[PDB]
């Protein structure tokens, strides 16, 4: 599940929504407080992952978009302000066995906003896969078949985590299959950092990753139950 | 130190004394034209006769070779021996030889140069005494058979240790191993001194610059991961680039453009160093080909700048220098070509420079902005300065023509600048 | 891409690429046009998968000629990159072959997809 | 018939006598075949000749199949020229390396 | 023989004055491409 | 002709067992799985080849 | 509008550039014969872009 912000346009009120994964391509959206069932979104194939992107409209106005990807690689984009009707469809070029999808460079679960004016649109989109590939897309620049900016292939196992820094300058891709399978990718260069992590860096089976909203702290959980903390001195 | 080590130093000092017959056979056998068996049988008169004819042929190609006919290729040089000379005379001989190797550097493809240099190899034993100068002048001919012959008869100095494998080898030294020679910091200082002498003497030629450039460019790539070693390269190779830019030869200037551009991409530098680079690039910019490469170089360096002041206006002296060498019409042509390299940051700095210093080109600003798409923040900076112009400068038809252009494209961002500023 | 014929649809491509992934784990997969050409000659190929966007397409067009001669089903999938990732390699694969084995643990799924390719031919 | 042959066969096409003798007696097989007399193989030296034969035979099958099975082939050799460039690049970096420590 | 008592030799002069040729990353807001400054806590 | 067929199948089975052994020599992570019947097989981990 | 929004706009404005790696200019040695300096310089730019 994931939690996002939905603005009720006809009253201009804003409230939270809880998004869930269904059995058959189904995404069920609930009211965060009252628990009411508001709308549902359906895709063909097996739903594997989804993410939320915000698009500002005007002063005090924004729209929530639900981005859902199928294991084949087909991506749906639903407009949750219009009863969850599809607005765009496209396919991940060279995508097979997709495992995760995430957006970065704007507001999201990892970098949530504190007021309406801080809502920003994400300029990056990364799609993981079981083979370990990660296709990165530049959202700012629409077609049924978009070409990815880069195809990262340093990891050889299933991508179980995809997360951007709050400013969208670092992408952290991790895999829980093998130990020390964590890499940090610089953007917009898409060049993996070389100095860190090293052979001596303790990471273990990375199973959770988190970026601080501010201060540039990186917390990495592992199968051993240890949360190790790093600071990026640039921030 | 053991006695053998001390005696080893003695042997090196007296390498060419020719004390006995066996020493004479080794020394006299070394040749660039003949095999060892035939070389030992020959005589100085036979060698000198052929060299004199070769120098005449070189003299026809280039009159400067005629000077050595009075000094090195004289009939009296036959009876001249270096071992019997005093130190002042030996130093004075070496200057003449070093000058000759500079002139001969570009004619090694011609057959006569190999015969003329045989006299110096046999008479003056340059392959033993002046070994570094000979190797440096013929470094770009490494794939040529002549360089193979040189390696066979020469004892490599310490700085040329990587070539020891290819001494007397069927395969010529690979281009990859030349990066290793230039990778060393000590060798770069030596090559810098040699290359400096060529520039002082205007003896540089295109094949020298090309090979010199590739080795310098590749040395950056090999050290790209090592930022610390890149820092040690900056004092050396940027100092080389300054000397090349000073040279009136356009080919030297274009090589400097190539060297500077790779550094800026490889390592981010202070904007002060970048601005100083423009001052040197533009000071001696006369050739049209150099003018074309310079503009691409100027645009690229600003692209590398990634700190506050990234798109700030050029200094007063810098802007005036640039406009003289590149009038406003030329840059409009530069933007007009569809294959223009990314230059938004430079134009943003250039655009703000016009408003600060030259109001008459405010109309040109409108044309420049249409031709190139500037980034969101870059447009915001330009809007911010033009807003100040309206408060200070008198309103103009062109000045309002710039605002309405921003009204047509992204009207809302114009309000944000106005809201933040007045 | 008219020459690429027959071309599997989106629903069928997922089923094919699933089998190609399972076969790779069991080492029942031959990757590359040259290896696919061999398996046809040795008669050990259940069926052949080919990539439509392979440019020039003619480099793999000899395989249909062998396949129809040997009575081997064959099918095209739209993307060579997706085929390569499904195979389990770091390079785009234009063609692949499923090696025959009646003792394999994925025998049923291979024949299930094999029939759909036969019907699709 | 040549178009339908895999690249491995094209490498050893002209050396059947040595190939099938070696296969049956459990010995090493030939590595040049008839391609030995190609100009590119001549430029290589030492063990690089075997590598270039493998590279060139693989590209030969690519360029050959285009000739045989292309309905609307232009008589230009564009696929051959670009295929040639790749092998020359492979030869250059292959020949650039030096085994002896420097 | 020597005394101190657009100029071409501008680039040479600035090199003599400056000892560190890499722009300070504290002022710049964009992080370096290949080098990460990361400390464990 | 039948004897030719029997020899072909026997050689086919022999080749398959040799090929299976060769896959074990190659690089990768493999687990030996044994069925109740006693048949042994190796299942490779889902790791992409570099 | 806030100062952070100005800073974030600066980050998004930045665009990717092709970094220089070890195996980028090795091929220049191959074709460094009988070529003018200007043509050689363009090739350096072409790899750098």
């Amino acid at each position: 599940f994931k939690v996002a912000h939905l603005q009720n346009s006809q009253t201009n009120s804003v409230h939270g929504i809880v998004l869930l994964q269904g059995n058959n391509g189904w995404i069920n959206i609930l009211h965060s407080t009252s628990g009411l069932w508001l709308m549902g979104c359906k895709i063909e194939g097996v739903i594997t992952d989804f993410c939320i992107d915000y698009q500002p409209i005007s002063r005090g106005k924004f729209r929530t978009i639900l981005i859902a990807v199928n294991a084949y690689g087909e991506v749906w984009e639903f407009d949750l302000n219009k009863n969850g009707h599809v607005i765009r469809r496209w396919k991940d070029q060279g995508g097979v066995g997709i495992t995760k999808i995430q957006v970065g460079g704007g507001t999201t679960t990892t970098c949530p906003a504190l007021q309406i004016s801080k809502i920003k649109q994400n300029r990056w989109l990364a799609v993981g896969s079981e083979s370990g590939f990660v296709n990165l897309y530049d959202r700012n620049n629409t077609s049924s078949t978009p070409t990815p900016v880069a195809a990262l292939d340093q990891l050889t196992t299933t991508i179980s985590n995809l997360q951007f820094s709050p400013d969208g300058q670092i992408l952290c891709m991790a895999s829980r299959a093998v130990k020390d399978a964590l890499r940090l990718v610089h953007l917009p260069s898409c060049s993996v950092f070389s100095n860190w992590p090293t052979s001596g860096t303790p990471l273990g089976k990375v199973t959770s990753v988190a970026f601080s909203p501010s201060g540039g702290l990186l917390a990495v959980g592992n199968e051993q139950g240890k949360v190790r903390l790093w600071k990026l001195n640039h921030y | 130190s053991s006695l053998s080590d001390q005696l080893a130093q003695v042997a090196s000092n007296n390498a060419t004394v020719a004390l006995d017959r066996k020493r004479r056979q080794k020394l006299h056998s070394a040749s660039l034209i003949y095999n060892s068996k035939t070389a030992a049988t020959q005589d100085y008169d036979f060698i000198f006769e052929n060299a004199s004819k070769a120098l005449e042929e070189l003299s026809q190609i280039e009159p400067k070779f005629a000077i050595f006919s009075r000094t090195l290729f004289s009939e009296s040089s036959i009876s001249l021996d270096r071992n019997v000379q005093t130190k002042e005379e030996i130093k004075d001989l070496d200057n003449a030889i070093n000058a000759y190797l500079l002139l001969a550097s570009s004619k090694w493809y011609l057959a006569p140069t190999l015969h003329a240099t045989e006299w110096l190899v046999r008479r003056f034993q340059i392959h033993v005494k002046n070994t570094e100068m000979l190797l440096l002048s013929t470094l770009n001919y490494y794939q040529t058979p002549v360089f193979k012959r040189i390696l066979s008869i020469i004892k490599l100095p310490p700085l040329f240790n990587c070539l020891s494998n290819f001494v007397r080898s069927e395969k010529p030294p690979t281009a990859l191993t030349m990066i290793k020679l230039f990778n060393d910091m000590d060798f770069l200082k030596l090559y810098t001194s040699y290359l400096d002498q060529c520039i002082k003497h205007n003896a540089t030629y295109t094949n020298q610059l090309l090979f010199t450039t590739c080795c310098f460019i590749n040395v950056v790539a090999f050290n790209s991961n090592n930022d610390e070693k890149l820092n040690q390269l900056v004092p050396i190779l940027l100092e080389i680039s300054a000397k090349l830019l000073a040279s009136k030869s356009k080919d030297c200037q274009i090589a400097a453009h190539t060297i500077l551009v790779v550094f800026a991409t490889a390592l981010p530098l202070k904007k002060t160093i970048i601005l100083a680079a423009m001052e040197t690039i533009l000071s001696n910019l006369d050739a049209k080909e150099a003018k074309h490469s310079a503009l691409l170089t100027i645009c690229k360096l600003f692209q590398t700048l990634k700190g506050q002041g990234n798109v700030d206006q050029l200094p007063s002296k810098i802007f005036k220098l640039f406009d003289s060498k590149f009038d406003t019409v030329s840059i409009l042509t530069f933007l007009d070509k569809e294959d223009k390299p990314v230059c938004d940051k430079f134009i943003t700095s250039y655009t703000r420079s016009i408003a600060r210093y030259d109001r008459s080109k405010l109309n040109i600003i409108l044309s420049l902005l249409k031709k190139i798409r500037l980034e969101r923040y870059e447009v915001r900076l330009i809007i911010t300065d033009l807003i100040y112009l309206s408060e200070i400068l008198e309103d103009k038809s062109q000045l309002v023509e710039l605002f309405e252009y921003f009204i047509s494209i992204n009207e809302d961002l114009v309000l944000k600048c106005l809201k933040s500023l007045g | 891409n008219p020459k690429a014929f027959p071309l599997a649809d989106a629903a069928l491509t997922q089923q094919i690429l699933d089998v190609v992934q399972q076969a790779a784990n069991l080492r029942q997969l031959k990757k590359g046009a040259n290896e696919a050409t061999k398996t046809l000659n040795r008669g050990i190929s259940e069926f052949i998968i080919m990539a439509a966007d392979c440019e020039p397409i003619e480099i793999l067009l000899h395989l249909p000629l062998l396949c129809e001669d040997k009575n081997v089903p064959y099918v095209f999938v739209p993307s060579r990159v997706a085929l390569g990732r499904a195979c389990g390699v770091s390079r785009p694969v234009i063609a692949a072959s499923i090696t025959t084995n009646d003792a394999s643990a994925i025998k049923t799924q291979i024949y299930a997809v094999k029939d759909k390719i036969e019907t699709l031919l | 018939s040549l178009a339908k042959s895999p690249a491995s066969t094209i490498q050893i096409l002209g050396a059947e006598k040595a190939l099938f003798r070696a296969l049956k007696t459990k010995h090493d097989t030939p590595k040049y075949g008839l391609l030995y007399h190609a100009s590119l193989v001549g430029q290589a030296t030492g063990k690089n000749k075997g590598k270039i034969a493998r590279v060139l035979a693989a590209k030969a099958a690519v360029s050959l199949r285009y000739d045989a099975l292309a309905e609307d082939r232009d008589d230009s050799g564009d696929i051959g020229l670009e295929s040639r460039a790749k092998v020359e690049n492979r030869l250059s970096q292959l020949e650039g390396r030096d085994l002896r420590t420097t | 023989d020597e005394s101190d008592s657009g100029d071409i030799n501008a680039l040479t002069k600035i090199l003599s004055t400056t000892y560190n040729y890499k722009d300070t990353l504290s002022n710049s807001k964009l992080l370096p491409p290949k080098k990460l400054d990361i400390v464990r806590l | 002709v039948k004897q030719h067929l029997q020899r072909e199948t026997q050689l086919k089975q022999v080749q398959q067992r040799m090929d299976a052994q060769r896959e074990l020599l190659k690089k990768g992570s493999k687990k030996k799985i044994v069925d109740s019947s006693g048949k042994i097989s190796f299942k490779w981990k889902k790791q992409r080849k570099r | 509008e806030d100062e952070e929004d100005i800073a974030l706009e600066f980050i998004n404005g930045e665009k990717k550039d092709k970094l220089v790696n070890m195996n980028s200019f090795t091929s220049m040695f191959d074709n460094i014969q009988n070529v003018q300096m200007d043509t050689f310089f363009d090739r350096v730019m072409k790899v750098l872009t």
